[PDB]
RNA sequence: CUUGAGUCUCGUAGAGGGGGGUAGAAUUCCAGGUGUAGCGGUGAAAUGCGUAGAGAUCUGGAGGAAUACCGGUGGCGAAGGCGGCCCCCUGGACGAAGACUGACGCUCAGGUGCGAAAGCGUGGGGAGCAAACAGGAUUAGAUACCCUGGUAGUCCACGCCGUAAACGAUGUCGACUUGGAGGUUGUGCCCUUGAGGCGUGGCUUCCGGAGCUAACGCGUUAAGUCGACCGCCUGGGGAGUACGGCCGCAAGGUUAAAACUCAAAUGAAUUGACGGGGGCCCGCACAAGCGGUGGAGCAUGUGGUUUAAUUCGAUGCAACGCGA
């Protein structure tokens, strides 16, 4: 992640690599390991990964 | 629950001209006596003609600016929790809150009669000191000391 | 006192608490405002307005040193990841390069169960 | 004899396996600079760590384990299970043309081999996580859930144990019976003249048709219709326990009863009910206000108590100035 644009002002933009790790990357880890648990949630998002 | 309403409004000032002064007289008013409320949310202001001086309409209201306050809180319960979320108080009940306070403390002088126990607190208030002027910062203490939340 | 002008100011963000720490260029400490430690803690730190409030603190604090223009570096997903950077852009603080470096081992170690609450 | 099955040729994809190296990110620790009164943790806290200078921030070093993104209903394997990269050794699968073999096949009690995780023996290894254990907290109690720490183990080499909801809870092989969309991997072909258009195979998801089914559902990868062989079931508790045999260092595994007792135990589904399940929506339910009760004295009813009787009925809201 790196940021420059000159140009003054302060809009934001900090959303650009944000939608890319932020605290969800984060999230995803931090606990415990699933280990068996992903196997399952991680294949069974799929079951609405249809519809 | 599901439905809205606007205001319950009634007759003014009965001549200095004031809808919202009728609160006064009204918050005020106790058991029903809107007839003597009118002797007392009148005479007041001629008492403090002398311990003032300009109108008594500005002299209300002037220190009344010393009692209103413009931020409060409401407890939200939230996973078990219930936050004490800030939130800043609009004109409408803004100018109401503080007619209670300043009637309530006017009621608590514990002196003689109100027409004076009323006026001391109407002026207290530019001046600075009483129960009731005491509220108008005591509610800023919970105030912002909690802009963590909202 | 030594004058920079070009310095930078980490801010780790942790789920309970936010620590900034106003490096000079080459990573040298020169002042570090903490959230818990800015006249409020608990439930009532952490948040964002609140926990912000120590990241300006640097100034009343910092900026004795004299500094302008500068970078920011983030890392932690703490509720303040953010709220603390408006503080640099409003306390007069200019702004340049804002990279995040918030750690991420490509799977190697392995974080503890708990959580049964 | 050749269609079953098998060999040859050429290619095809893949985390298949064993071994040997190697890479970058991150935690921990140790060291040094900067810098200072907090860090860490939680619902809050406290234990714990800080002025002997932590945390953060930066620089150097050590080590172990795991391989982010890719990555997926993706792939490979008998199953268990198998992910960075590279090399070496090596198993299976699949498609293309033919060539060769010529029923050489299917299944399989016993027998043999492989076996997640925990565990066991010997020697190594040890960063992170964590049985045990020790504090702190919660509680009426809390030998727990939560926090601070933390040993075995988790890692490696060799040997052992052989279990699992070892699950598709569905033995293997073969033959058939509408179709629809997607995945992945070979191969033929079409201005290839496009991404693409049309074929034909291997494996694979979701749907569903006849049929099957007690129903739920299965449905060409069947639970459909047939055949070959094998394993197993015969009411629930007692009990996968006891005794014995066999295996194991052990923990225990394997085989496996009876007495006594019950009239059931049980599967799917239906209606309602409920939930510290979800969605939605109302009522002075709450929220926003005002005024009350419990304080005091007295009135009235009641329970209790008392009395020769204190007539009887009324009892959560929905009894208690109620029948009166
Ligand atoms: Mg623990
Ligand atoms: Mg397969
Ligand atoms: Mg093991
Ligand atoms: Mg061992
Ligand atoms: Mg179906
Ligand atoms: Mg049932
Ligand atoms: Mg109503
Ligand atoms: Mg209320
Ligand atoms: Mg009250």
């Amino acid at each position: 992640i790196k940021v420059r644009e000159n140009e003054p002002f302060d809009v934001a933009l900090r959303r650009f690599k944000r939608s890319c790790e932020k605290a969800g990357v984060l999230a995803e880890v931090r606990r415990r390991e699933f280990y068996e648990k992903p196997t399952t949630e991680r294949k069974r998002a799929k079951a609405s990964a249809v519809k | 629950r599901r439905r809205v309403i606007g205001q319950r409004k009634i007759l003014p000032d009965p001549k200095f001209g004031s809808e919202l002064l009728a609160k006064f007289v009204n918050i005020l008013m106790v058991d029903g006596k809107k007839s003597t409320a009118e002797s007392i949310v009148y005479s007041a202001l001629e008492t403090l003609a002398q311990r003032s001086g300009k109108s008594e309409l500005e002299a209300f209201e002037v220190a009344l600016e010393n009692v209103r306050p413009t931020v409060e809180v409401k407890s939200r319960r939230v996973g078990g929790s219930t936050y004490q979320v800030p939130v800043e108080v609009r004109p409408v009940r803004r100018n109401a809150l503080a007619m209670r306070w300043i009637v309530e403390a006017a009621r608590k002088r514990g002196d003689k009669s109100m027409a004076l126990r009323l006026a001391n607190e109407l002026s207290d208030a530019a001046e600075n000191k009483g129960t009731a002027v005491k509220k108008r910062e005591d509610v800023h203490r919970m105030a912002e000391a909690n802009k963590a939340f909202a | 006192r030594k004058q920079v002008s070009d310095g930078v100011a980490h801010i780790h963000a942790s789920f309970n608490n936010t620590i900034v720490t106003i490096t000079d260029r080459q990573g040298n400490a020169l002042g570090w405002a903490t959230a818990g430690g800015s006249g409020f803690r608990g439930s009532r730190k952490s948040t964002p307005f609140a926990a912000q409030v120590a990241a300006e603190r640097c100034a009343d604090a910092v900026k004795e040193y004299g500094i302008k223009n500068l970078e920011v570096m983030v890392k932690g997903p703490g509720p303040g990841r953010e709220s603390t950077i408006r503080a640099l852009n409003a306390a007069g603080f200019r702004i340049t390069n804002i990279t995040d470096v918030t750690p991420i081992p490509h799977n190697g170690c392995r974080p503890p169960k708990k959580r049964r609450v």
